[PDB]
């Protein structure tokens, strides 16, 4: 396994003078999700762009999601599959040249399972238990829903997030009410691995550069995997 | 009709929470939201690369902003307050280009 995060080992709020509401912004009710779809171009020797539209606004009408590397981007290259990720735009590209605008057109990295055969039942919805731990004390616990029978972490931990920020103030837009924290997982064989929710320390946030950690597509069991919580106030 | 703001004249009771929308044509990546001194120069609060993204510009304090498409910009004022009273301006630049809005002329009283 990961072993469990350390002190100095994790970020701290305290130190980015930068503004906590770019990453609000990737978890206030925002995320893609697509369902039974096939990739339908390509960029780099890792990236499968879709034709998903936009429902929310009108931002887009196609995403971006890029790999850890080539054979995993094969793997679903031309399969019927799902999508959940977070998506953004600043540096969102298809091409050479760093800052550069498109439209319809967005992009993330992960979130996608084959469809065939991983959806429940009768349209039945899984839960997820979630322990939250403020100052190491098991404070609040919810639960997540979701379709898959088998999730991207992302999926879960976004929709974790999403409602931490709807009921905790997990991100408010200059800062946050904690100091440190982050999401770890345990999977039914023992497998436990934890992500940072906080930004690097120091003056601005690279959206991007954050979520490339959702690029090792790396999927749970909902119906047995368990998640963790922990916080630190300031 | 390069850059509009909306609303263009507000007088509001110091509390209340104000909303000012500021919307695009020429489509620029930057935009910018301003505030100037009484007939003096303009000051930044708060500007965008981006839609959802923005950061802190000059005088951030007291201030909200959100960018939630190129083309769109809106700047959040939860409890306002009589100092928070002026003239703000919207503007959006790029590929060699600035444009402004026709200013929002506000009041917290």
């Amino acid at each position: 396994s990961q072993p469990d995060p350390m002190p100095d080992d994790l970020h701290k709020s305290s130190e980015f003078t930068g503004t906590m509401g770019n990453m609000k912004y990737l978890y206030d009710d925002h995320y893609v999700s697509a369902t039974k779809v096939k990739s339908v171009d390509k960029f780099l020797a890792h990236d499968l762009i879709y034709n998903i539209s936009d429902k929310k606004l009108k931002n887009y009408d196609k995403v971006k999601t890029e790999l850890l590397n080539e054979d995993l981007a094969k793997k679903y290259k031309d399969e019927v599959v799902d999508v959940y990720g977070s998506n953004y735009y600043v540096n969102c590209y298809f091409s050479s040249k760093d800052n550069v605008w498109w439209h319809g057109k967005t992009c993330m990295y992960g979130g996608i399972t084959k469809h065939e055969g991983n959806h429940f039942d009768n349209g039945n919805l899984q839960n997820v238990l979630v322990r939250v731990y403020e100052n190491k004390r098991n404070t609040i616990s919810f639960e997540v829903q979701t379709d898959k029978k088998s999730v991207t972490a992302q999926e879960l931990d976004i929709k974790a997030r999403n409602f931490l920020i709807n009921k905790k103030n997990l991100y408010e837009f200059n800062s946050s009410p904690y100091e440190t924290g982050y999401i770890k997982f345990i999977e039914n064989n023992g497998n436990t691995f934890w992500y940072d929710m906080m930004p690097a320390p120091g003056d601005k946030f690279d959206q991007s550069k954050y979520l490339m950690m959702y690029n090792d597509n790396k999927t749970v069991d909902s119906k047995s995997v368990k998640i963790e919580v922990h916080l630190t106030t300031k | 009709a390069a850059v509009t703001q909306s609303p263009r004249n507000k007088v509001a009771v110091t509390g209340e929470k104000v909303t000012l929308s500021c919307q695009q044509t020429n489509n620029h990546n930057n935009m910018y939201w301003y505030r100037q001194d009484t007939g003096h120069g303009l000051r930044l609060i708060h500007y965008s690369y981006g839609a959802g993204s923005t950061e802190k510009g000059d005088i951030p304090d007291g201030y909200k902003a959100s960018r939630p498409s190129q083309e769109q910009f809106s700047l959040i004022l939860e409890s306002a307050t009589p100092s928070q009273t002026s003239v703000y301006f919207c503007a959006s630049g790029g590929g060699g280009t600035l444009y402004f809005g026709a200013g929002t002329r506000l009041s917290v009283l």
